[PDB]
């Protein structure tokens, strides 16, 4: 559903 | 390290609307790259987010919640700082580049939207915001709203909370003050806070207005477009708490 905001949180920066 | 020291750290950089002056300016054309730079900017909101001490240990649906709820007051807040150092004038501070002055102010329906993001820069220069205030204060933005039903790590986020509602109670006690002007100080600081939800409000009255009328041809990139997608049947469905300090 949210899924940029969900990958943002997700990935390693 | 002191947590406001952390918070200090971690302020985003400085990023450029990229707007060509050479051309003329237009409501529309302001209002399009103001969108575009406004995805940017929530991006980098995120990666900010991610680094305040004891966000990342709330449950993952509750880090996008409060991303979700705070977007637009982080933004309006980080805006109304920006605008308060760069200026003493009646100045939106968007980008270096992008600066609302009182010419670009006269643009069709540009005050009817810009005048709520002016009492943000109005406030804390009047109430001489400190950067350390502004920092606790910005995190508190993050934290000032939550579902009506609570959040999955609701006992932590309460904790979270109080340890900068306590961060702010220090950078005012380093403001030269007494017990009574440090009261005074941290009553009008939280009732700024809680202004906010009214600033914001307005805001996305005109946001969500502006994204559900196709006619209009104003672009939201990628990241606005989904938290907007996201918010309008929460506040249909009354799905919001908003924390207030003062009643
Ligand atoms: C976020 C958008 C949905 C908005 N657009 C609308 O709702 C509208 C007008 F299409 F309907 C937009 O809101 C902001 C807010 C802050 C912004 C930007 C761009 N940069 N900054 C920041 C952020 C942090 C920061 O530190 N500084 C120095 C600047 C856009 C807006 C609002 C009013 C007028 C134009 C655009």
């Amino acid at each position: 559903e949210n899924a940029l905001l969900r990958y943002l949180l997700d990935k390693d920066d | 390290p002191t947590l406001v020291s952390l918070l200090e750290v971690i302020e985003p950089e400085v990023l450029y609307a990229g707007y060509d002056s050479s051309v003329p300016d237009s409501t529309w054309r302001i209002m399009t790259t103001l969108n575009m730079l406004g995805g940017r900017q929530m991006i980098a909101a995120v990666k900010w987010a991610k680094a305040i001490p004891g966000f990342r240990n709330l449950h993952l649906d509750d880090q996008m919640t409060l991303l979700q709820y705070s977007w637009m007051s982080l933004m309006a807040f980080a805006l109304g700082w920006r605008s308060y150092r760069q200026s003493s004038a009646n100045l939106l501070c968007f980008a270096p580049d992008l600066i609302i002055n009182e010419q670009r102010m006269t643009l069709p329906d540009m005050y009817d939207q810009c005048k709520h993001m002016l009492y943000v820069s109005s406030e804390l220069h009047r109430l001489q915001v400190s950067y350390e205030e502004y920092l606790c204060m910005k995190t508190l933005l993050l934290l000032s709203s939550v579902p009506k039903d609570g959040l999955k790590s609701q006992a932590l986020f309460d904790e979270i909370r109080m340890t900068y509602i306590k961060e702010l109670g220090k950078a005012i006690v380093k403001r030269e003050g007494n017990s009574s002007q440090n009261s005074q100080r941290f009553y009008q600081l939280t009732k700024l806070l809680d202004s906010m939800h009214e600033v914001v409000e307005n805001l996305l009255n005109y946001c969500f207005q502006t994204f559900l009328d196709k006619t209009m041809s104003i672009e939201f990139p990628e990241m606005l477009a989904e938290i907007i997608t996201n918010q309008i049947p929460k506040y249909s469905n009354g799905n919001i708490k908003k924390l207030l300090f003062h009643q």
